[PDB]
């Protein structure tokens, strides 16, 4: 399909450290810079929002921001997570490359599959699906239409097989003009038109095994976020058409889940 | 033809190996002891086989706009996937580096 995201570059860049500031650089990088797209809106100040809400619900979120580029337009910059201390790597690997797929086959897969790839490699699955199931409804929520397989990864650290920190999570929907979706990978077989029982009894229940108590819980916790969600949509650097773009959607997905009822 | 060596945090691990009829080859060495160059290929086994480029290694490879930046800085085919990786293979995400034999 037409992806928001591959038409935005990645940057690699080392922090200068003496001043607060950037060096792009062509390799040995140890974090990625993504300046406007000249093709979609506002994508750097539309990642930056959509990953600060990702750590206000508690996802785990690299050190990520904003800063000006020489055309006065803003860039976002993440902190990569696959380089630490001095020259040092942690292995890092995409459910593309995971499950045997490729960049052209990177939607053919399902959520039921990306289960499987964390019930197969992750140290401690069970805690991992917790981790799915609120990084699902977040990416719902936040019209993340895009999370194809090579934006899950599985991390490395610390001798424990995780899901990684979060990168390139975005509002996608509000980017680009007639979106075709609200998953990126079919979900009971769908990728449009989900429902609550879709979430949180099919997906919540049969296939990621959760119970009942710690389904309810996740719900209050995005439940308990939404008007902080509004404070910092409103606080962010987002066009004020974007900032309502964003609100907008956020409001269609919480009542479509039934959240203010 | 091409043959690469495949590293992990700088220890060699094994080669990467193009064979005829798009096939490749990768074999861990013996001295390799370390972390797997991808957890779909655990030291367990030391020859894995791959009737196309085999898809950890197609992963680390750019896409969409990073893409046409590398083919519009490198003399190199569109397709040409051992190639790309091998002019990438310095710095990928990750661990693991590729570098050429000769
Ligand atoms: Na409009």
């Amino acid at each position: 399909k037409m992806s928001v995201q591959g038409v935005q570059k990645k940057l690699s860049a080392k922090l200068k450290i003496k001043e607060g500031c950037f060096e792009i650089v062509d390799q040995y990088g140890q974090y990625i810079l993504k300046p406007q797209s000249d093709i979609y809106p506002e994508l750097p100040e539309n990642e930056a929002i959509t990953m600060t809400l990702a750590k206000t619900i508690g996802l785990e979120v690299p050190v990520h921001g904003l800063v000006y580029s020489k055309d006065n337009s803003l860039t976002y910059f993440i902190k990569r997570f696959d380089r630490i201390g001095h020259n040092k790597k942690l292995a890092l690997e995409d459910f593309a490359q995971l499950s045997g797929e490729d960049r052209h086959t990177k939607y053919k897969s399902s959520m039921e599959k990306v289960i499987a790839v964390i019930e197969q490699f992750c140290t401690f699955p069970k805690i991992e699906f917790v981790k799915l199931f609120k990084l699902t409804l977040f990416n719902f929520l936040v019209g993340n239409e895009d999370m194809h397989l090579k934006n899950f990864s599985l991390i490395t650290k610390d001798r424990k097989i995780s899901i990684s920190p979060a990168y390139d999570l975005l509002n996608s929907t509000i980017a680009q003009k007639n979106t075709k979706e609200e998953l990126a990978l079919p979900l009971k077989g769908k990728k449009n038109n989900l429902t609550k029982s879709d979430f949180l009894k099919y997906f919540a229940i049969e296939k990621l095994g959760l119970n009942q108590n710690v389904i309810d819980g996740i719900v209050q916790e995005f439940h308990q976020v939404i008007p902080k969600w509004q404070e910092l949509i409103g606080f962010s650097f987002l066009s004020q058409e974007m900032q309502e773009k964003y609100l907008e959607l956020l409001e269609q997905r919480c009542k479509r889940l039934n959240f203010f009822d | 033809m091409r043959k690469a060596y495949v590293s992990v945090s700088g220890i060699k691990a094994g080669i990467l190996e193009e064979l005829q009829g798009g096939t490749y080859q990768f074999t861990y060495f013996e001295d390799y002891h370390g972390a797997p160059v991808s957890l779909t290929m655990p030291l367990k086994n030391k020859v894995y086989d791959f009737d196309v480029f085999p898809p950890f290694f197609e992963g680390l490879l750019p896409e969409g706009i990073m893409l046409e930046a590398l083919l519009r800085k490198y003399k190199i085919d569109k397709n040409d996937y051992f190639g790309q990786l091998i002019l990438v293979g310095q710095d990928v995400v990750g661990a693991v580096t590729i570098e050429e034999i000769r």
